[PDB]
């Protein structure tokens, strides 16, 4: 097979001239000794099929053509060129990124030109097969002879090319009599799993049936992607299995199976760089950007400013603090919005939920255990831990629950008692909830109580009460048409990289130039307030501190201010009024 | 972990176990545990037959071989049967692995997530909660 060495020699050419791949082969080998000298990355270099075509025409042409021939000797050279580099103190894997493609096709259009040859497949992943060990690399200890015994073992996935089958169990005394004991953890077990592949729902044709084919995952690609998502697999199309011919007499017309081995699986719907944190850090000295920012939530919402100012200082939230050997104060901050519809209270959250980072969103009922577990035999709220859950219809929800929330919000945790599993498990997140009103439109002018409809701890709880009304004026009116108008006919991506630098770096402490501030402002609150509506409480103040230290990460400030105190009245004013 | 110490500075130079365990881990119960064997105290005081139930039974089957054979002569019970007792490893956490061996721990009390077809043939600890409990059967 003089042919294979070829592709071998042939593939080693095209590293090095030009050299651009070997640095990320390098890169990888220098990373691991870096891990090896501290105190995980996938081994397999991504090739980009660009390049491929600079080269050799025949040699690219051949990858899609007839891929059984081409990756494996390919792919022994990349070995091959990781054994020549530094040093001593593995398989691989191919990637092929592409520049696709012709072979570009959907699930739905597929089988037979297709098969045998590279495809991009894309769809939905369902159901997401389970995870789970293969066996490849027989090792075993013969004593007293010694030595070191090995067996390998070829699978049905095996390289990519078909082999007569290795399997299956043990060597178990080759050659002469001596005993084999398995070695384990010696011996190598590369991970494997299934995932089918159905056409995207929205380019289906007709009320005719989807169509779905299965995609092996091999090593890394495990469990990269959950049921539901977006994917665009990449691999060789294979029809494995007999169809029914290899026994004789299986009379049925059914045969070949087929599946995708490999490969990639880009998924499709951070890293600052150099530029970026100077963008930010430029920017953080300007005096009137919290104003800006709070601008850039809404494209397509009037006013508002207050709430957004709001969601804002909830992405931020007032650092976090654990006494020493004692209970910790909740540092994130918890809003509701109440108001007739129309008042984008829906059509606000999902604007939450895309530049979130996290988290899940529930819609009234909704449930079941809502953030639990369950105690499966034989939530969300946990798996939302560090992020913002969404609450829609909040008022719909069944008491059962909030009952649960109460426990959740303020205190923090989770418990779970229930068979059971007997746990106090973390749920930190941050919340927001969307209500409607009682009864009909009537929350504008409906008492200060009796408006909500849920009373009442959990009135206390949220630190913000927002407030909207859809009441109609014939100027306001003009304005909503025109913005309305061409909304039909600084950038907003730049936010959430300003936020995740602002939220590990740094907490702001806290300074005496504020505290009398906020003493002052909420006594006034308390005794006034409880003249003028409900509820006040320390509660109140908490929120207070809150709002201040998360309007002083919005400055970068490695301290808290006056100023920041400020503007944590204002907000909690138009709350108030 | 300590006795390497000795076994290294403080020579003479030695080769390591405590990578080369849990490396394996299942090998060292069949080497590491009958190595006890040769070094246990053979009276060991008071120990009689019976007393016990069912050492009197192969007592009794060492007493007939030797007068058997001895008899015979005028390849033997395997060393897995004649134990009464099971060797556990416990994990390092730990407070003195900061000696440092650093990278040397699992004992590293990992997501069942985080287990991979790598771990197997690899002592690892793991945390969560306890489900479907069997009840005991003897092997």
């Amino acid at each position: 097979d003089a042919v294979f060495g070829d592709r071998v020699r042939r593939f080693q050419e095209f590293l090095d001239t030009f050299t651009s791949y070997r640095d990320s082969v390098r890169s990888i080998q220098v990373y691991n000794s870096n891990n090896a000298a501290n105190y995980i990355l996938p081994h397999r270099i991504i090739i980009s099929l660009d390049d491929l075509r600079e080269f050799d025409r025949s040699f690219w042409s051949g990858i899609l053509v007839e891929p059984a021939y081409f990756i494996p000797p390919a792919e022994k050279a990349l070995t091959d060129l990781a054994d020549s580099m530094d040093d001593v103190p593995h398989p691989w894997k191919l990637s092929f990124k592409g520049s696709f493609g012709a072979h570009a096709l959907s699930p739905r259009t597929l089988t037979a030109q297709h098969l045998n040859k590279l495809v991009s497949v894309e769809g939905i992943v369902t159901k997401t097969s389970l995870v789970r060990p293969k066996l490849i690399r027989s090792v075993h200890y013969a004593a007293k002879t010694g030595r070191f015994h090995y067996r390998d073992y070829t699978d049905a996935t095996t390289t990519l090319t078909t082999r007569i089958p290795t399997p299956a169990i043990y060597p178990t005394e080759d050659t002469e009599g001596n005993k084999l004991t398995t070695e384990y953890g010696y011996s190598t077990f590369i991970d494997h799993q299934r995932i089918t592949v159905q056409e995207m729902p929205e380019m289906a044709p007709a009320g005719q049936l989807p169509r779905s084919i299965d995609v092996i995952l091999d090593d890394d690609l495990v469990d990269k992607t959950k049921p539901g998502d977006r994917v665009n697999v990449v691999g060789v199309f294979k029809s494995l299995g007999a169809g029914g011919m290899n026994q004789s007499n299986s009379n049925t017309l059914i045969g070949f199976k087929t599946l995708i081995l490999g490969n990639t699986v880009y998924p499709l719907h951070q890293m600052l760089t150099d530029f970026d944190i100077r963008n930010i850090n430029k920017l953080s000295k300007k005096k009137d950007i919290f104003d800006i920012l709070s601008q850039s939530l809404a494209p397509s919402i009037y006013g508002h400013d207050h709430i957004k100012k709001a969601i804002l200082l909830m992405l931020m939230g007032g650092v976090e603090k654990n006494l020493e050997n004692g209970s910790h104060l909740r540092g994130d901050i918890n809003i509701l919005m109440v108001g007739d519809p129309s008042t984008a209270k829906s059509q606000l959250l999902r604007f939450v939920l895309n530049t979130a980072s996290l988290a899940i969103a529930t819609t009234g009922r909704g449930s079941s255990g809502v953030g639990l577990t369950a105690a499966v035999t034989t939530g969300a709220m946990v798996l939302a831990d560090r992020g913002v859950v969404c609450i829609d219809e909040f008022d719909k929800m069944t008491d059962v629950d909030r009952v649960a929330i109460h426990e959740v919000m303020e205190q923090q945790t989770v418990t779970i008692a229930k068979a059971g599993i007997h746990t106090t498990l973390n749920a930190r997140c941050s919340v927001i909830a969307a209500a409607n009103p009682v009864f009909g439109q009537y929350d504008v002018n409906r008492d200060p109580h009796q408006n909500i409809a849920l009373p009442d701890s959990l009135l206390s709880r949220f630190d913000l009460l927002f407030v909207v009304t859809d009441d109609i004026n014939e100027i306001r009116d003009r304005s909503i048409s025109e913005h309305v108008l061409r909304t039909h006919r600084v950038t907003i991506p730049f936010l959430r990289k300003y936020v995740q630098y602002a939220k590990e770096r740094v907490i702001p402490q806290l300074t005496q130039e504020a505290i009398n501030v906020i003493v002052k402002n909420y006594t006034d609150l308390r005794n006034d307030d409880n003249t003028k509506k409900s509820p006040i409480t320390a509660r109140t103040l908490e929120t207070l501190i809150r709002l201040a230290t998360a309007h002083a990460k919005v400055r970068l400030s490695k301290t808290v201010n006056k100023v920041d105190a400020k503007v944590a009245a204002n907000l909690l004013r138009f709350a108030l009024l | 972990l300590q006795y390497q110490n000795e076994k290294f500075l403080q020579g003479t130079q030695a080769d390591d176990l405590v990578s080369a365990i849990q490396q394996n881990a299942n090998h060292f119960t069949e080497l590491f545990c009958r190595a006890i064997d040769n070094n246990m105290p053979l009276p060991t005081k008071e120990i009689d037959y019976k007393d016990d139930v069912l050492d009197v039974i192969l007592n009794q089957r060492r007493l007939r071989n030797e007068r058997m054979l001895s008899d015979r002569t005028n390849e033997l019970f395997p060393p897995n049967l004649t134990r009464r007792y099971f060797l556990y490893f416990k994990p390092l956490s730990q407070n003195c692995a900061r000696r440092y061996r650093k990278k040397a721990i699992s004992s590293k009390p990992l997501s069942v997530r985080q287990i991979k077809g790598d771990f197997l043939g690899q002592l690892i600890t793991v945390r969560g909660i306890i489900t479907r409990v069997s009840d005991v059967k003897p092997a």
